[PDB]
RNA sequence: AGAACCUUACCAAAUCUUGACAUCCUUUGACAACUCUAGAGAUAGAGCCUUCCCCUUCGGGGGACAAAGUGACAGGUGGUGCAUGGUUGUCGUCAGCUCGUGUCGUGAGAUGUUGGGUUAAGUCCCGCAACGAGCGCAACCCUUAAGCUUAGUUGCCAUCAUUAAGUUGGGCACUCUAAGUUGACUGCCGGUGACAAACCGGAGGAAGGUGGGGAUGACGUCAAAUCAUCAUGCCCCUUAUGAUUUGGGCUACACACGUGCUACAAUGGACAAUACAAAGGGCAGCGAAACCGCGAGGUCAAGCAAAUCCCAUAAAGUUGUUCUCAGUUCGGAUUGUAGUCUGCAACUCGACUACAUGAAGCUGGAAUCGCUAGUAAUCGUAGAUCAGCAUGCUACGGUGAAUACGU
């Protein structure tokens, strides 16, 4: 669908992290605009990696591991070089993964 | 030995894959990740350490 | 099994990581940068006898920090050491950084530091029960509600290998809000190798 | 007019269901119940509602759903019309207590551990 | 199999041209494992490294169900007493 | 440890039917073991012309055992009362276990000479019934004043 | 959690001595590549050009090269797991095991932790020369069952219009997605019970007595396993117990053993139509459409760093036609031929399709294992390891039961 818009993806490894951040990039942006979108959710893709608790043998005693990855979507409409400086300003903490766009 | 063989796998070879992909510090072959390069036991216990991006564990 | 270090329970809880970087997927141009951090710093902790660094990395740069007793070791005089840590850092790492030194506080109530200090008694061949009467003793003056300390192999450089523990205090271990300090050690004498499984308990508290 | 809707919970599906006043005939996503289920002849079952609340019935029904063998699915109409029939009326609700049919029943799959493969059998010992 | 087409390791052919235009041998050293026969290999006396030591065998004119690859395997009797 | 029943069964109206066809259905295949035993009581009707509960259920009387035994301990053994439950259980476990033991190629021929047969008191689920009440209820002499 | 080579340790052959490789001193130097020759490669034998790049005032300094000397050296899948660290099974998630103070006893030891009642639980009350603490069970955390708020794209389309189609206008009502919080705790009622603990039943609610599950594994035991993940004491090898390479074998074959697959057919077999998932992976990788070919596959190239697009039809099932009990249109082994892809090359030893073959076998003896409900039984899907290769492993859902008299 046409319009306007900036839109942006996060990435990191917890929620609460991630979150305070996302109120961060929301209050900046809107604080140089409005029409922002809140911070909309995704389905938090994971993974795993099954190991022998073992050296040797015994692998029916088995472990496993994951990484879990949450994922964020952001919008905004009716850009400015402000909100701009919103994105490109403030990412704090440093454990997410922003990839500005448009 | 193992010695020889990690210069094995280090050097330019005649084609492609003769290759084995290995683990970095354990010089274990098997079992092994692409993802990190790093063994079956030495993932698990850096794994414990807190030190590669995480949790690790039980959710499944 | 049998048992497990808590530091894989307790973390995703109570602990964040000593790495920290950005996934993309390509870990291990970046981890692997990471893995010979974890070496060198051998030849500060022969001096310093540090707890843990932390790698938080941002997109252009690198800020690390490690935990020790002794500052002097590492700071040189009047700075003129860092600069020199950074420049024998950089010469393979490849890449800037702002190593910015860390105290750890109560300073030396830690573990991997007195894990680390009970074995270098055992490395000049001190007895190895006072060692741990004392570990405990004087660590129950620096406030905590119960520790464990451990060692094992061959002792008083001798015949078969033993094992045995000297803890006091209570030291929740199968619970889940701990916030506990194990580490691990190790030392030669003339026979075999020696390791410790220190362990503490200093109160509940989460990182949010 | 006016209708109710609630929704449909059970064994790995979901099913949104419409509930219009009218002489009861049904389509799940614009086809028949028949037409949607292997054979099958259980289908009174899901008219169970019917015969003890709304006695004898009946409204007419609209519903989208997915997920889920023909089953458990089949299982998740049953809640979203108990429900709507207490959105009418939390009269009906003593009939129904009595007899359930709105407790999404909790159960459904278990993980696997060691033991069993590709179909679910756990393992011998070694004799002899 | 093959990807279309046959071919030879081609340090054979190298050989075995110099061998074979003019008079041929009764006798040749290879290992001759990514190459197999076509009809410039008849007659010639080759010898696969069998592990060991390589054997000579004569290329007959009928050998296109038989090959080069291989005629003396690394089993060699048998291993095991009894027999076929 | 109680029973966790199932409903009914509207085909044709009865529940018995219910608990009869998922001993049918060997490996999880539901609706094969519906349709064969609907055929059933269409074909039980057809020939024989009488209704599927006159067969169905006279016959599930005629092979259904009330008294019984059971073993312990040297080898003496009590004779039991069935409870309901078990009553129907083994009715209808022996009838198909036997149903099987006809040998016919067909899907619903074999039930229909089973259940008119037993309704006829013969086949070799009215057999186990004689053979169970022989051996029980002959030699209680022994083993009856106990539980 | 991937054996053509590689891996691979083992064998034959040609080969090497500070060596395959790492640090140190000298000695230099930025580094190198393409062809010929000989060779199976390893290699060298010659052309050719690697070329003081960061800093120089003629030297120099440096990451980094260098061939040679080269003593310290290096290396050993070389032995001892009954010398060790570390790591892991097992008794067993069995419910127990221990310490202080004090008492008794000549003492070893006992006392607590015992008895009554009670529990899945050394769980808990009461009583008692015992009082307290710790480790342990429980919780504490993840996931699951319902609801409330928040947020609405790639998700959804209920109101409507439009459409191959939610594809787009519009919408966030519902579903959903992931975040915050409510809830279940003998907790409310009734009886029983030493009034107490606790047991039993009643309501409510989505969910009642640890709600299902996971993770978690006491003191210790088996001188249990591993020196071959690694680390390491001792001992041993060194012009070879170290090294490079080609080929080979780790996959043999009178036999037994164990694990698992498909069969011994009418709930079945062949052909045709037809509906319902969940979860996970894809950047030098997913391979859409269309085209060729019987087929594996091939051309071709759009979209795709992903709620977008591809993997990817889900299969079982349901409806139909035929089959009418045969070693059969049962089964699907073995063999020959013709072909597809990957890799250099599929000979030992890859996988795959097409044709033909058409094995043993018609429910299993003595003994024997699994399992108490989303379980067994049963169908298919995704992934890791990965040039190619999983009946195995892990997770994913689909259909879905009988019995539990009783100790």
């Amino acid at each position: 669908m046409a319009k306007q818009k900036i839109r942006i993806r996060l990435k990191a490894y917890d929620h609460r992290v991630i979150d305070q951040s996302a109120e961060k990039i929301v209050e900046t942006a809107k604080r140089s605009g409005a029409d922002v979108s809140g911070p909309i959710p995704l389905p938090t893709e994971k993974s795993v990696y099954t190991i022998i608790r073992a050296v040797h043998m015994y692998k029916d005693s088995r472990e496993q591991f994951e990484q879990r990855t949450h994922k964020r979507l952001i919008d905004i409409v009716n850009p400015t070089p402000k909100t701009v400086d919103a994105l490109m300003g403030l990412n704090l903490p440093s454990g997410v993964d922003i990839e500005i766009k448009l | 030995a193992k010695t020889s063989m990690v210069a094995k796998q280090q050097k330019k070879q005649k084609y492609a894959v003769r290759e084995y992909t290995r683990c970095e510090r354990c010089g274990r072959p098997h079992s092994v990740y692409r993802k990190f390069k790093l063994c079956r036991i030495c993932f698990r216990e850096l794994a414990y350490k807190g030190q590669i991006p995480g949790v690790r564990k039980a959710s499944w | 099994g049998q048992k497990i270090n808590p530091i894989g329970l307790r973390v995703g809880i109570i602990r964040d990581w000593e790495a920290k970087w950005y996934a993309e997927k390509d870990f291990a141009s970046l981890l692997h940068e990471d893995l010979k951090i974890r070496k060198f710093i051998d030849n500060e902790l022969k001096e310093a006898s540090v707890s843990h660094v932390e790698i938080e990395r941002a997109a252009n740069r690198i800020n690390i920090a490690i935990h020790t007793g002794k500052p002097g070791m590492v700071i040189g005089k009047g700075g003129s050491e860092i600069e020199k840590l950074r420049n024998k850092l950089n010469a393979l790492t490849d890449k800037k950084v702002h190593i910015n030194v860390i105290e750890i506080k109560k300073v030396d109530l830690d573990a991997r530091l007195v894990a680390e200090n009970i074995a270098r008694q055992l490395e000049n061949r001190a007895s190895f029960r006072r060692v741990q009467k004392q570990a405990i003793t004087r660590a129950m003056k620096l406030g905590a509600k119960g520790i464990k300390t451990q060692v094992s192999g061959r002792l008083g450089g001798a015949d078969i290998a033993r094992a045995e523990q000297y803890s006091e205090g209570t030291v929740p271990l199968h619970t889940l809000r701990a916030d506990i300090d194990y580490a691990h050690a190790e030392a030669d004498t003339t026979y075999g190798k020696l390791g410790v499984k220190v362990w503490i308990y200093r109160g509940e508290v989460l990182p949010t | 007019q006016v209708e109710y809707r609630g929704t449909g919970r059970r064994k790995n599906s979901v099913a949104r269901v419409r509930l219009v006043p009218g002489e009861g005939n049904i389509t799940v996503n614009n086809r028949d119940v028949r037409e949607y289920l292997p054979f099958e002849s259980l289908i009174l079952d899901l008219n169970q509602p019917f015969d003890v609340t709304e006695t004898k019935g009946n409204y007419d029904v609209l519903v989208n759903v997915h997920g889920g063998g023909f089953t458990g699915q089949a299982q998740a109409i049953r809640h979203g019309i108990a429900r709507a029939l207490l959105e009418a009326d939390p009269e009906y609700r003593g009939s129904l207590k009595r007899a359930g049919l709105l407790t999404r029943d909790p159960r459904m799959k278990e993980r696997k551990k060691p033991g069993l493969k590709a179909a679910r059998r756990s393992p011998q010992f070694s004799k002899r | 199999s093959i990807k279309k087409g046959p071919f030879v390791d081609e340090h054979l052919m190298k050989k075995v041209e110099a061998q074979e235009g003019s008079e041929k041998k009764q006798v040749i050293k290879t290992w001759s494992r990514r190459s197999t026969i076509f009809p410039n290999f008849i007659g010639h006396t080759f010898a696969v490294y069998d592990g060991r030591k390589h054997v000579p065998v004569y290329v007959t004119e009928d050998m296109v169900g038989h090959k080069l690859g291989e005629f003396a395997p690394t089993r060699t009797f048998k291993g095991h007493v009894a027999d076929d | 440890v109680p029973k966790r029943d199932v409903l009914p069964d509207p085909i044709h109206n009865s529940k018995l039917v219910t608990k009869l066809i998922n001993k049918i259905m060997l490996d999880g295949k539901r609706g094969t073991a519906q349709r064969i035993l609907y055929s059933a009581f269409d074909l039980v009707e057809q020939r024989s012309g009488r209704d599927a509960l006159e067969v169905f259920e006279e016959a599930i009387n005629n092979i259904m055992p009330v008294l019984e035994v059971k073993a312990r301990r040297s080898n003496y053994q009590v004779p039991v009362e069935v409870r309901p439950e078990r009553r129907t259980t083994l009715g209808l476990r022996w009838l198909v276990n036997y149903a099987r033991l006809r040998g016919e190629k067909t899907m619903e021929d074999r039930l229909a000479n089973e259940i008119l047969d037993a309704a006829n008191n013969t086949g070799g689920a009215v057999k186990k019934r004689e053979d169970t009440h022989k051996m029980a209820e002959a030699n209680k002499a022994f083993a009856h004043y106990r539980w």
